[PDB]
Parts: structure tokens; C-alpha cells; sequence
């Protein structure tokens, strides 16, 4: 089946001390559906659920629409976890995992080279945030990086962020998004 | 009293004018002194009237802007750290209402007597109440 | 398949691989000039100025009021806003005009007419003009040293190595945040064992480099940044008046630094307000004069893809460094990031700033190969040290870097692997066995560094910064373990913020930890005749390539 | 093992190939500022030269009196003599000065004082002058095109391609000397096949050229050598005065022509006398200046190996081409020959001329891949096509060529393949099959070109030579055949023979056959707002790349 | 009679001035009267008087040495392309002696009526023997 | 065996019509030993005179002393020989197959980038300048071309010039070259 995200009402914050807040960018899996190297918004959503519960942990996803920062993302869904975990992704793929009481520009861990991110990745980035909201210290994801991905990408991430940047709503608080798993 | 182009680079020129804030003369931070410990972080910082000095001698360069600034930053150098940390952020955007930026504007001018500072930071808070950067309903 | 073999093999060559893009004004994707940016112009009212090109005072936004209070001259702006912008372009270029006349006009005029000067150059003139504008006499270099696992042996390693090449600072940062620390540390140890009074940053999260630089754990900062638009200067998470603020906090405890910009931020982060890459830079750089901040770090630096992308980019970037050079900033001319997948193309983006010459040509060149740059890979690298030396000797230009012979390396490369091996144990830090030691000494990249237990590390740092770990600290640490030498270059370029002489523009250190910046290196260009010129030793140096054979020994 | 991997990686990097040897003075082995070359002077007694350089006139070798009595200004070179090299280097960076108030004085000084006038000058200095001083105002870019096989079939498609590229000089030479007739003829067919007025020549021994010209098989020559020594003209088969004279015989013909030096080529020739490269390469420039030649292609040239060799070598060869400009001749520029192994360091060398311009930024851009470069490889071929037009797009500098599509490429090369075709077919050579023509129309080089019977090629060029076959007889083939158009086009290539103007300096043809040269297009360069500006139309060609993608249609 | 820069290019400004050295005016050169065989190789030359006024834009342009390049090739206009060729081959090193070289500058200023050439040969002449170019034994 | 050659007298401008005279550079086989490749003079000198005594006609070999130019060497190489065509050959390999009555500077065939050159091109050399000899219109050695040469060997080419020239001698005769076949 195919992970579909469905438009629920304004989040809240805390919602169980065990839940990993997933906050998307303002188009994720909306007005934008893949990642720069098109890879499928859900899929990726599907992912970073699955490292979540392979944890024991419960993921929770909303849609940030007051910014289309990824680490203003992941902020203010760390802001919106009660394991104080949070999760920050923009639809061209940028993803970060962050924690409430650090700073908004600073973060737990960062993928900052979106068209290298795998599958594999988008799982890790599951099972090691669950490690964190569970307190732990899990060795982070390997960082990986690539010389040639802004050559090739930059100007394209700058394209998906403008379109991201669209529906970005001023002051907009959260809102809730419901996991669809439509049939093939 | 007052520096020239001349007389920079101070560390070489003027060794003696340069003091330590913590009250110690240049020649005091030595390897020596750091390994016995009399010598500490604290004590490895710029004074006031270093900063002045080559605010000096930056102006006598035409570079009032640097002087300018190293004049403010004059002004900052009792404040503890964790403080400079504090007021830091406070001024990044949303962080304060436009009260509490006028209150470190306050502390700024009469407990630090940093009064260039104190009405820099009055100073944001207008700008922010006028350009929307104060902490949302504040 | 009737398709012409000369296009297919065009086809595949590999600067196609780029990313260009025709212009889109609107979204900020156009390197300068966009038919959306504002005519210059001002108006002083009282000492105050009330217009600033085309915007009232009223209409002013956190940058314009900044600006205009901080970065203009106004009791000359009205003036020197009179002056054609062809005409102030002609004063960069007119030999007959000193450096100092130019900054007395352009620290008088707005953001619009500084890159409206700008247009009415090409690259050949504001090369020209940009060795008259820089503001130290002797162009220097800067380097990134890092690696994809912020390995601390590795980048003690590089440090020292980096040093000896040459580069007068150094620039770390992290793949994970928690390693800055290390990282900051291991820079500090390596640079002053390669060259002493070498300058280092860890460039990360703003309030968090500046409690770095407060626990004497780098020598300076400069990834401190400052943007065009409000919204993007929000998502940077400051203003024009944290910025000063934070330029003022580094000052007030003798810290050099100096803010970072460049064109394309703005229209990457989503808010160009439909203005040109330049003209928003162009507003940076004046953030970046009027805060009182001695240089910039610009010229796309890591948004070179950006600007790279569109028509005139490459002109464009070099522009804005000779915008911010005639603002007499010192200027870090970026030549850090990779844009391109043709060396042909990545040299002449260079070439640039190199053969003029700036403060730092390269903003970070990569002193490890880009597969290890943590700054997703810089302009050049590693791998073109030697072609970087052949290029200074071919054209007798000071390129900032020095040949070095492979002994000499291995054995700067393993001291420092040593010292921070030493360091490490003094400050009973996770082990760095002779495993990684010898390893870093040989080593190109991280492929020949030994993995490390990351947590175990992740967590001796939380550890150390909670035992308020400073740089002193280290110079104990170098002191007990026989390092004396090094103990006693950290202790020094910690006194650097006690005398307050390495905060004027461009300054950096000699082996001595004297300070050479533009005060007492004045750049004093005036044509053939005059300014810096290769002294006799360096030219010998230059020419000095390890390889190169003496004619009269072929056979 | 105990070495390091990071000079193990420098070591296999592609520059440490490239042949850098240290300086040998005693054998010329060294780029310029010699302590055997002569310190400039000048002495006039009864309106004659009796003191150059140092040297008595009863001192003078061949090249010294006929610089003294032909090349300079004996009624004003005691005056000019005595202003300072530096102040001449400053007048050529000085906006004030003007291109001719400069040529009264250079063309009044010697060979000494021009390179000592270098001597003052670094790299961006040479350029802003270069700029200035060049004759024309628009640049221009000549192509070499040529083939392992003297494949006429290939030539005349690869010339077409060239044409429409833009080049408005082609040049060919021959692996089989005898191949030289059907080079030039099938060179003129394919160049009006891509681009009417399209300039030709063909490279071989002096006497055999001219020949080729007088029968109307070229449009122009320009490998007419001088040499700085006479053991060197020596062995160059000539002296001043037969090539001063063979110049004369090109001009008697209303053939354009210039000469061709270059530092270097005395030096690997043996004979430098002890003298720098560029020192003897002035005397080639005086000599060039005195015969009367309008231009010269100077800039090492086929030689940059030599001057690449030595220190400062890529600067010297910026400097000769200055000093050629600055004498007020035409300059092709070099850029022809490979050096390097190096993409960075090619690119270094050829910006050096193409950032400010010159009559000919490359004389000889290799317009086939190099292994089919016929003057053993160009700095850039046929493959860095994409690379040099982006370059034009990044720094807004008009390089002289715009992009193609492979549509009217396969169409250019099609016709021109035919055309030579029809025109071998028509005069009774040995023939150009089907399978020829197609393969040209979509080849990179001769790889993808048919064997042909050289043999019978050899013979037919005989046979043709001793038919004393010319331009018109060329014409009426490709009139008879079809080709009305180019039969039309070389006509008017050889009607420039009968009206002269294009051997005025820097001449080329425009489309409709219409000369451009520094007489009616000057340049008349003073400084920002003035001298060469791309054209709104020429910046658009060149930004209009094609497979730039619109961003607002990405997603 | 005389040209002027504003009359280059030639071609263009003054056509009717352009004669080819057979007479026949530059609107004779054509596809037709190539085809027909009325304009032959020999009459696609420059003339005289063609490179008189080239040299005076030319040296009007200051280019004095190009202009005397012109006029001395003028004279050279009329000598059969072979006898170029041969006094060309001639003036290369070792091919003459004196006397050769002197003997085609009687060629050049009696029959060719070429005086500057002569001058210039009768020069190489002496300039060979003093510089030993001439061909080896006098 | 290995080709030595041993100076004799002045070289005779014509023994035999049925000859190819080989010019060799004057310090080739005796100051200098090796192409700039290091290839011995020697086997060249061998695989030259066995191409062309290959072909029926004598191999005879000089030495040029009056200059180290190859065009002028392979000149004289040619006007020594009775069928008037020659082989001029430098130390560093670059080697001309010439025909009198054709001028100095022009040639039958040229081989410019000595690098490239094989003993087997040697050979072939040999074997067309007889051809040449009988009057015949063999087909040209096929030219080679490699765009780094220079790059690799230019200034390397001029050091083996230099000395070369070393040894030239202002208007010396040529000199006969004895082919002795020495033990390797
Ligand atoms: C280009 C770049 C920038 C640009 C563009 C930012 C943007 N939002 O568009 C500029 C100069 C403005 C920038 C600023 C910052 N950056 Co930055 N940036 C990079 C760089 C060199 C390349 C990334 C890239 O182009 N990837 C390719 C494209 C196609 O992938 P992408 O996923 O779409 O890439 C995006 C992300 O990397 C994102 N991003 C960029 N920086 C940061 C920083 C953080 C904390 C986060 C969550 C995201 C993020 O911007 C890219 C474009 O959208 C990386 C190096 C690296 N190792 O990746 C450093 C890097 C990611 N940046 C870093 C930092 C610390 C910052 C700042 C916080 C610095 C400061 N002084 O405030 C600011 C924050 C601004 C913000 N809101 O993001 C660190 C992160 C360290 C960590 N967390 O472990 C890095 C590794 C190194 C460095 N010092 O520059 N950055
Ligand atoms: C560098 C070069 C030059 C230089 C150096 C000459 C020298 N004698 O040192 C200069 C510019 C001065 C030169 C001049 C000439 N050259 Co040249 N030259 C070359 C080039 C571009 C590269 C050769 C090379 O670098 N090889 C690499 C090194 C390591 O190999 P090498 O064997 O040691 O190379 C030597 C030979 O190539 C030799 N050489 C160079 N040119 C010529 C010409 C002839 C006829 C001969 C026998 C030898 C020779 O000089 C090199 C250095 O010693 C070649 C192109 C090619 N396809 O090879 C043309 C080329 C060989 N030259 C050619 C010609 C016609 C000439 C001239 C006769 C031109 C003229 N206007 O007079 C003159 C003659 C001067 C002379 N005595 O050799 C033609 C030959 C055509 C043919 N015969 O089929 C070529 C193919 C193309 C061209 N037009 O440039 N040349
Ligand atoms: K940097
Ligand atoms: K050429």
C-alpha cells in the first residue's frame, strides 16, 4: 500500500511521553510529493515511522505551516513531543532530528545533503530518534556527504524550497496530519 | 592617554598599555603562570582600554564603524558570559516581549553602565516592535 | 541512431552535469541587475537619512534602518551619491586614485549604487580594481579541515599539515553538532604544531561557536551571518541587531571575527523579494560595515551554486567581494565551495579572486579531500595543492600556498597526531592509540583513519564542557606531555585577545604571533611600481617545486 | 606502508606530467629579466640607430640592424627612451592614457625596454593593459582544423562546424607535407560552407605556402616565422629580410598575412644566445613591427612547452602578448598548443588572453579533438566547446564563440562534406564516396572516418598542383556541381585580394564579406563605459545555452 | 587621389577605385565572367594603386612601417608569381653570393622598375656578407 | 648484435645510385646514446639500414657535424645519396625521409614527435625512403599524434637539442659511419 497523509485539525502539544513527533514541511506529501531525487514523499514518511515502533516508540506526524525552515521544522515538532524528540523534514527531503531546549539552529542530528538520503536512512533516522526520546545515546546516522551534490542539486533544492516556501502560513500553528495506507 | 597608527601593534609597541581586565600585566600570561594557575581563563581577556585603543587607532584609520563597535564591545567585557549568551538571544528574533528587551536595556545601562549598548538594545526594541520581531503576543 | 559523435561526446562532458538555470527574477534567480532591484539614491534630513535608493524612511525594513543609521557616512552620502556610478567604477580602476579616496567615497554611498558601480565592470577591471581595494598588502589564504567523521587525530593531522602549506587560518566544523568540541580543540593543536599563530574557527550554530570562543577553544570566528532579506535573516535566526550584537560580544572578549554573506542565500532560503543576488548581498555587506565588523566572508561562498547557476554569476561573485574590498571590509573571498564538475570551470571561478588577490583568496580551501569537507566540498582541494603551486609559479602570483616535501608533512602531520594524542590522555579523553596516530600520519583522507567509538566521544565532550574545559586547559595538557613548543603557541594566540591588535581589518599571524593586518600591511597599490609584489624569498619559494628538474641533469 | 597516501594521490595527479624544469639561463632556459639580456638603450646620430640595446651598430647582428633601420622611430626613440619602464607600465594601466598616445612612445623604444616595461607588470596589470592596447575592438578566435589522415572529407565538415561556431580564422596543416593542396582546398570549401568570409590558411614550409596563396588555395597565412636569433632564423630558413620580403610578396598578392614568434622557440631551437625567452621573442615583435606586418601570433605558441617550463612562463607569455599589442599589431594570441596535462592549468593560461580580449583570444582553439590536432594538440579542443561557451555565460566575457545545435551542425558539416565532395568529383581527384560524406557529417574526429587511398590522394595532388588548379577553378567546380552559394563565397574571399582592406591590422570578414579591422573598428578603450561591451544581442547568445532549463518549470 | 580613413574599408566607401592590375574594375570579378572565363586567376590581384591607398590609411592610422610594406610590395605586383618564388628562395640564408644578390637588384630597379626592392636587396646583399649569409665561397 | 657506429672519413656525395644515405645528428650513437624515450641509437640505426637493405638498396650512414637541425640533416642525408633521397635522424629520435631538388623545410616524410616513435616505425622509415629510392610512391608511414607530448617531452626535446648542437661543427663536412656489429 501507499502512505497517504490525510489534513487533520490544529496539533498539540505533548501527546504521550513515548511519541517522536514527525513535522513535515508545509508541501510535504501535499503540494509536493518528492524528494529532489523524486523519491515518494510517503514512502519516506513511511520510513521514519518504522524506525520509530521498531524502537517501541509512537509516531505522531503534523504539517508545520508557520515556516519552511527544516530546522524550524524539526523545533517546533520537538516542541510538540513529549519525549522533547522531535523530527524536522522539508518535501525536497532535508530532514533533522531535533530536541526541544536546544537551540532552533542547532539540532541532535542533521541530514543536509537531501539526494543522498536512502530508504535506509529515513529508517535509521527512526530507530535513532527513538533512541533519543528514550533517552539513550544511540551512535548517530552516519553523516554522509557528496562534493558534487550542490553542483548538481543546489540550484533544484532551491527551486522545491520556493514552491515549500508557498504555503508557508504566518503564525499557522500545526496541523495534525492522519496516516492513509490507500491500496496499491 | 590616546593611541597612534604608530603605535600599533600595541602587543609590540606598547606592551605595558595592555592589561588584562582582571588587572595583570601582559607579561603575566605566561605558560609559567598558567600551569601554577594563577593565571586563568578569566584573566586572558581584553580590557576596556585596550578596546579603546585600537578603537583608536581603527578610527585614526578611518574605520569609525570598528571603532564604534570595539567601544560597544568595551562596554560588554565585565558582563559575565552566560549574560552576553543570555542578551544574545534575547535578541534573536521572537525571543523577547518589547518590556523585557527595555529591561536589559536597563541592567544594560545601570548596572553594567554599558550605556551605548543599553540604547542599542532600547534601540531593537523599537525596530522589533516595528518590524514584528517581538516574541508573538507580547 | 544518426547523432553527431561530437555533440555526444559534448554531451557527456562533465561540466553538464552543473545546475544552471535561465533567470527568474522574480524568485531572486538572477545574479544582478534584476529589473526588481532599486535605484540608488538618498536623502539626509537632519543628519538622518530618510531615503535609501527609492524606500522613505517609513517604508524601511530591520536591514534598510540598520543601514542607513550604521553603514553610510551621512554627513557625505548626499555628496558622493552625486557621482556617476561609471564614475566611482573608473576611480577603482584609475591608478591615480588611491585606495583611500575610493573608501571615502564608497563608505558614503548606498547598497543599490555599490553594485550599480559594479555593472559598469567587467572581470578584467575588477580584478584590477580589487588589487587596489584589498585591505592587507600581502593576500593571504584560509582552509576547511575536516572530515566525514569529525576524527580529531585526522584533523589535528590536516591542521598541521594545512599549516605548513601555509594557510594563515583554518576552519573546522561538524557532521554532528555534539563532535564541535573536538573538533575545535583538535584544529587548535594541529594548526599551532604545523604553523604557529595559525587561526582556527568551528564554524556552527551561533550562540553555540561563541561560548567555543569564550572557552578559548578557537582563535576566531566567521560563519557569523548576516543576510539581505528580513525573512531570511529571521529563518537565520537573528537580526541586523543580535548580529552586531554577537560581532560586539566576540570583540568584547578580544576575539577576532568577521560576518559571512554571499549571493544566493536569500533566494535559497526562499526570500529574495524578487532582488538580484548582488543587490541583496550588496545590503549584506553594508550590515556587515555598519555593525563595525572588520571583514566579510563572501563571494557566494557556500551558495556558489546559486550564483553559479545564472548568467554573469561567476563576475558577479567576484563583484561583490570588490564591493566589500572598496568598503575597505577585509575580505575572506570565498573559493570554499564546489559548483561545478569541470575543473575548467571551478579554476576560472577562482582565478578571480587569485590572481588579484585578496585578504584570503580561498575562504576555505579544502585542506582534505573533498569527499572528506564537511562543507559538502570546496573549490579546490587536497588533491590540487600541486596544481595550485604550478599555477603561482606560472603566473608569478602569490597564491598564499607553499610547496611542502612529503617528509616534512609526515612528520608536522604525526607530531600532531602525537600532541593530540597526548592532549587527549592529559585530559583523559577517549584513548587515541598509536593506531590512529600512525594512521593520520599517512593518511589522505578519513578511508585511512581507524573508526572510533563516536558515543564514547560524543560523551567525553558532554563531559568535558561541563568540566569547563578552556583553552588553557589544553596548553596544561600540551604542557604536561613534553609539548611544551605547542602548549606556549595556543597560550599565544589565547593572548591575542588580551592585546586586542589581531581585531583590526585582515589581521593574522606571523610565526611570531605578531600581528600583519591591514594597519601595518597597508595594501598601497598605485600601478606598476607599487604594492605588493612577490619579495625574492617568497618568488624562490614559489618556484621552488619539489620535482621540478634542473635542466643540466637530463640525460 | 611508512609513506603518505595524500602525496601518493599529488603524485599520480595528471599537472606532475607536465615538463617544468628549473631556469638555465646560459641556454635561454628561463622566461624573461635574463642577467645575459641587455639593458635597454638607444642612440640616434644622423637620423640613423647607432646604439641599440647596449650595442654599437658595428655590433649588430641581422636582427639588430633591421630592428634599428625598419622598427622603431628613430625621430622619437631617444625621447621616449627616456621615460622609465615603469612609468610606460603605468601608462598602459592608466585609464588616461589612451592605446595611441602609448603606440607613439612604444613604437619609439627597443626590444630592452618593452620586456623591462613587462618586467614591472603582474598578471592583472598585463590584462587591464591588454585590453587597451588590443587593435581591435571586438575579440576574435581562430580554430585549427585538422586530422590524423588529411582526411579532406573531414576537414571541410569539421571547418563548417567551425564556422558556425564562430571562429573567423581556420588553420590547417598535414601530417603528409604533399597532402598541403587538397587541406587548403577542402579547408576553403567547409570554411564558406559554415560561415561566408571565413578566413583560411595552411600551415606548411614558407615557399610552399605562399604558393598555395598565389594560387588562390588560402585566404591568408599566418605561421610566417622570424626568430630572435640568426642561428635560430638559421635554421628557420630564412633571415629579416627574405621573410621581410616574403611578407611583401603576400601583401604585392592582396593576400593578408602576419608573421608568427613566440617565447621559446629559440631555446629549444639551441641558439638563444643566453637571452630569456621573452627577451628574444621583443626581437621577434620588433622585426614583425619593422617589415611592415600588420600582426603577429606570438604568445609562445607551438613553443609553450618551453616557456610553460620555466617560472613565470604563463606570465611571460601574457607579456609578449601584450608587448606585441602594445607595438600596435594585430595578435593571435597562442592558446593553440598544448602544455599540460592539467584542466586547471590550461585554463589559467588561456584566461590570461581571453578575460581582456585580443585581435584572436586563440590562434588555433583546436576546433577537431585534439588526438586529430594536427599541430600536436590545441590548450582547448573541440571537446571543452561546452566548458569554453559557459565560461563566456559565467564571467560575461565575449570568448569569441557561441553555441551550436547538433541539428545545423550535422546540417553544416553535411553540406560541406558534400561540397568538397562535388568539388573532388568535378576537378577529377580521387573520389569522396557516400560513405565518406556521411561519416564526416557525424564524426568527433578521423576515428569515425573511412580509410582513404593516400596513395592516390598523393598522386592527384601532384597531378592538381602540376594542373595548376586555383581559387576560380575551385569556384566554377562548386558552381557547376550545386554550390552556386559557396562557389559565390570563396569568389568573394579571393575579391579581397583586389580591394586591399583586409590587410589592414586585425582584419577579418563579417558575414557578407565586409572587412572589420582596427581602421573602422577601433578599439578605443579608456575605462569603465568605454571600449568593448558585449552587444545585448551577443550576451543573449551567449546565456542562451542550450539545455539551460526555465526554473520556474522544474519540478 | 589620395584616401582617407572615412574612405576604408575601400571596398565599401570607394569601389570604383578598385582596379584590379589587369584594369578590369572590382564588378568585373563575378561568377559570370569567372564561369564564362572572361576574369582569370590573374586578374584576382591587388593593383598599385590599390595598395598606395591602403598604405595611406594605413600610415594615417600610424602604422608607417605597414604603409611602407605596401608600397614596397606594389612594386612587386608585376613579377611573375615564379620569379617571387625564385628571388624569395633567393634571399634565404646561403642560396646567393654577393654578386646574385646584386644582379637581382639590377633585375628589380631596371626591368622591374621596383626601386625600393632593389635598395632592400642591395641591402640583404651587404647585410649577408657582413653577417655570412651568402651562400659559402664568395 | 648491437648496431656501434665508427667514425671514417668525409662522406662522398654519391656512392652507388641504389642508396638511401642516413644523416644521423652529430652527437648521435657517440655523445649522446638514447631517444627521449631511451631508446638505444643503435637498434634504430639497425632497424632504419634493415629496412631499407629490406628493400634491396644499400643503407649508407653519415654523420652530419654542420648542423643538429633534422630538416637540413635529412638534406644533406639526401644530397649525399645517389638516389637522392635521404634520412636525417637527431639523438632525440625526430626523424625526416628528404629528396633533394625539394626545399630544406619541406620533406616525403616527417616523424615530429619522436616519442612516439617505435622500432618498428623505424623499419618502415627504412623500408619507404627505399621505395622512395626506387622511385616508387609507397604509401606514407601513418603519421601518430599524442596531444601530451609536448607537454611530456617538449622542454626535455630541447635539453636533448641543446646538447646535441653542442656538437655541431660551422661548416664540417659529413662523416662516414662504419657499421660495426658488436656483441651485446
Ligand atoms: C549551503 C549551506 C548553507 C546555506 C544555505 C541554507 C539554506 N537553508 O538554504 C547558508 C550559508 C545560508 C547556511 C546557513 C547555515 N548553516 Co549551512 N550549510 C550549507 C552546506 C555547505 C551545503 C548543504 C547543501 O548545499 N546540500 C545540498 C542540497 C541539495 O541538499 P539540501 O538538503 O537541500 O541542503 C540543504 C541543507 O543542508 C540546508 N541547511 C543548510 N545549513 C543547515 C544547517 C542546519 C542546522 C540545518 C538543519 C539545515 C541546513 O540548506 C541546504 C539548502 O536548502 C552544508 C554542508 C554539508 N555538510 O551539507 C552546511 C552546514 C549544513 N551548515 C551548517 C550550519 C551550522 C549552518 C548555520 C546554523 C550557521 C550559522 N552561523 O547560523 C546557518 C543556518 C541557516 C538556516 N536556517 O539553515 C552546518 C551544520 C552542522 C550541524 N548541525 O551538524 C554545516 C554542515 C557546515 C557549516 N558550518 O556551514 N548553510
Ligand atoms: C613545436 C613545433 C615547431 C617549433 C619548434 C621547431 C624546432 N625545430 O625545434 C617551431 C614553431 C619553431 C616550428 C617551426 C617549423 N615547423 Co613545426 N611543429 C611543431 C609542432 C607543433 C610540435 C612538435 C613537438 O612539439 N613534438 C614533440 C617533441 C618531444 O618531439 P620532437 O620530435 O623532439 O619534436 C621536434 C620536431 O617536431 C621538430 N620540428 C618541428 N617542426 C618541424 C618541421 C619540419 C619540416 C621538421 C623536419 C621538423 C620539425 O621540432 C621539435 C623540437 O625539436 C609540430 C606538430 C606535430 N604534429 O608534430 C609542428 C610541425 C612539425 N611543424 C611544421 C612546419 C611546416 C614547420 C616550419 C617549416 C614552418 C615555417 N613557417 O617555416 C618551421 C621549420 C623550422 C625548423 N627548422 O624545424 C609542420 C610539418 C609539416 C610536414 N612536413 O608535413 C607541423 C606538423 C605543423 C605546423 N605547421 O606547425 N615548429
Ligand atoms: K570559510
Ligand atoms: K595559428
Amino acid at each position: 500500500f501507499t502512505l497517504k497523509t490525510r489534513e487533520g485539525g490544529v496539533a498539540s502539544a505533548d501527546e504521550r511521553a513515548d511519541e517522536v513527533v514527525i513535522g513535515v514541511g508545509p508541501a510535504f506529501d501535499k503540494h509536493q510529493h518528492h524528494t529532489l531525487i523524486d523519491m515518494p514523499h510517503g514512502a519516506i514518511l513511511k520510513e521514519l515511522i518504522a524506525g520509530v515502533e521498531e524502537e517501541g516508540l509512537h509516531a505522531r506526524v503534523v504539517r508545520i505551516l508557520r515556516t519552511s525552515d527544516v530546522s524550524f521544522m524539526a523545533w517546533d515538532a520537538a516542541n510538540l513531543s513529549g519525549s522533547g524528540i522531535g523530527i524536522g523534514i522539508q518535501s525536497k527531503g532535508t530532514t533533522v532530528i531535533h530536541q526541544r531546549d536546544l537551540l532552533p539552529l542547532s539540532n541532535l542530528e542533521l541530514f543536509s545533503q537531501a539526494p543522498l538520503l536512502t530508504l535506509e536512512t529515513y529508517r535509521q533516522i527512526g530507530k535513532n530518534a527513538a533512541r533519543y526520546a528514550r533517552k539513550e545515546s544511540p551512535s548517530p546516522v552516519p553523516v554522509v556527504n557528496d562534493q558534487m551534490v550542490r553542483p548538481k542539486f543546489m540550484a533544484k533544492a532551491a527551486l522545491f524550497h520556493i514552491k515549500e516556501t508557498k504555503h508557508v502560513v504566518q503564525d499557522a500553528e500545526p496541523v495534525t496530519l492522519h496516516i492513509d495506507l490507500v491500496r496499491e | 592617554k590616546t593611541m597612534r597608527v604608530q603605535d600599533y601593534p600595541l602587543a609590540t609597541r606598547c606592551p605595558e598599555h595592555i592589561l588584562t581586565p582582571t588587572g595583570k600585566p601582559l607579561t603575566d600570561i605566561t605558560l609559567e603562570k598558567v600551569l601554577s594557575g594563577e593565571v586563568g581563563p578569566q584573566d586572558v581577556r581584553i580590557s576596556r582600554q585596550t578596546l579603546e585603543y585600537q578603537a583608536q587607532i581603527a578610527e585614526q584609520m578611518q574605520r569609525h564603524a570598528v571603532a564604534r563597535n570595539f567601544r560597544r564591545a568595551a562596554e560588554l567585557i565585565a558582563i559575565p558570559d552566560e549574560r552576553i549568551l543570555a542578551i544574545y538571544n534575547a535578541l534573536r528574533p521572537f525571543r523577547s516581549s518589547q518590556a523585557e528587551l527595555l529591561a536589559i536595556a536597563d541592567e544594560l545601562e545601570h548596572t553594567w553602565h554599558a550605556t551605548v549598548n543599553a540604547a542599542f538594545v532600547r534601540e531593537s526594541a523599537e525596530v522589533y516592535q516595528q518590524r514584528h520581531k517581538l516574541r508573538k503576543g507580547s | 541512431m544518426k547523432r553527431s559523435k561530437r555533440f555526444a561526446v559534448l554531451a557527456q562532458r562533465p561540466v553538464n552535469q552543473d545546475g544552471l538555470i535561465g533567470e527568474w527574477p522574480e524568485e531572486g534567480l538572477i545574479a544582478m541587475d534584476s529589473p526588481f532591484d532599486p535605484v540608488s539614491s538618498v536623502k539626509v534630513d537632519n543628519g538622518l537619512i530618510v531615503e535609501l535608493d527609492g524606500k522613505r524612511r517609513d517604508q524601511f525594513d530591520m536591514i534598510d534602518r540598520f543601514i542607513a543609521d550604521y553603514a553610510i557616512n551621512v554627513e557625505r552620502t548626499e555628496q558622493a551619491m552625486r557621482l556617476e556610478a561609471v564614475e566611482i567604477a573608473r576611480m577603482l580602476v584609475d591608478i591615480h586614485v588611491s585606495r583611500e579616496e575610493i573608501i571615502a567615497i564608497t563608505t558614503a554611498i548606498t547598497p543599490a549604487k555599490a553594485v550599480e558601480v559594479m555593472a559598469q565592470m567587467n572581470v578584467v577591471e575588477m580584478m584590477m580594481a580589487l588589487q587596489k581595494m584589498r585591505a592587507r598588502r600581502t593576500p593571504s589564504n584560509q582552509c576547511h579541515v575536516t572530515n566525514l567523521k569529525d576524527n580529531p587525530v585526522q584533523i589535528a593531522a590536516d591542521a598541521a599539515e594545512a599549516g605548513i602549506r601555509g594557510f594563515s587560518e583554518q576552519e573546522t566544523t561538524v557532521g554532528i553538532a555534539r563532535y564541535a568540541p573536538f573538533n575545535a580543540l583538535a584544529l587548535l593543536v594541529g594548526s599551532q604544531c604545523g604553523r604557529p599563530g595559525v587561526l582556527t574557527q568551528c564554524s556552527v550554530e551561533e550562540a553555540t561557536e561563541l561560548e567555543l570562543g569564550m572557552r578559548g577553544l578557537t582563535s576566531y570566528a566567521e560563519t557569523v551571518s548576516v543576510y539581505g532579506t528580513e525573512a531570511v535573516f529571521t529563518d537565520g535566526d537573528d537580526t541586523p541587531w543580535s548580529k552586531a550584537f554577537l560581532a560586539s560580544a566576540y570583540a568584547s572578549r578580544g576575539l577576532k571575527m568577521r560576518y559571512t554573506s554571499g549571493t544566493g542565500s536569500e533566494a535559497l532560503m526562499g526570500y529574495s523579494e524578487s532582488k538580484s543576488m548582488l543587490y541583496l548581498e550588496s545590503r549584506c555587506i553594508f550590515i556587515t560595515k555598519g555593525a563595525g565588523v572588520q571583514g566579510l566572508q563572501n563571494g557566494a561562498v557556500s551558495c556558489i551554486g546559486m550564483t553559479g547557476a545564472v548568467p554573469s554569476g561567476i563576475r558577479a561573485v567576484l563583484a561583490e567581494n570588490l564591493i566589500a574590498s572598496m568598503l575597505d571590509l577585509e575580505v575572506a573571498s570565498a573559493n570554499d565551495q564546489t559548483f561545478s564538475h569541470s575543473d575548467i570551470r571551478r579554476t576560472a571561478r577562482t582565478l578571480m579572486q587569485m590572481l588579484p588577490g585578496t585578504d584570503f583568496i580561498f575562504s576555505g580551501y579544502s585542506a582534505v579531500p573533498n569527499y572528506d569537507n564537511m562543507f559538502a566540498g570546496s573549490n579546490f582541494d587536497a588533491e590540487d595543492f600541486d596544481d595550485y603551486n604550478i599555477l603561482q609559479r606560472d603566473l608569478m602570483v602569490d597564491g598564499g600556498l607553499r610547496p611542502v616535501t612529503e617528509a616534512e608533512t609526515i612528520a608536522i602531520r604525526q607530531k600532531a597526531a602525537r600532541a593530540i594524542q597526548a592532549v587527549f590522555r592529559e585530559l583523559g579523553l577517549p584513548p587515541i592509540a598509536d593506531e590512529e596516530v600512525e594512521a593520520a600520519t599517512y593518511a589522505h583522507g578519513s578511508n585511512e583513519m581507524p573508526p572510533r567509538n563516536v558515543v564514547e566521544d560524543l560523551s567525553a565532550v558532554e563531559e568535558m564542557m561541563k568540566r569547563n574545559i578552556t583553552g588553557l586547559d589544553i596548553v596544561g595538557a600540551l604542557s604536561r606531555s613534553g609539548f611544551e613548543d605547542i602548549a606556549s603557541n595556543i597560550l599565544n594566540m589565547l593572548r591575542q585577545r588580551v592585546t586586542g591588535d589581531y581585531l583590526q581589518t585582515s589581521a593574522i599571524l606571523d610565526r611570531q604571533f605578531e600581528v600583519v593586518s591591514a594597519v601595518n600591511d597597508i595594501n598601497d597599490y598605485q600601478g606598476p611600481g607599487t604594492g605588493y609584489r612577490i619579495s625574492a624569498e617568497r618568488w624562490a619559494e614559489i618556484k621552488n617545486i619539489p620535482g621540478v628538474v634542473q635542466p643540466d641533469t637530463i640525460e
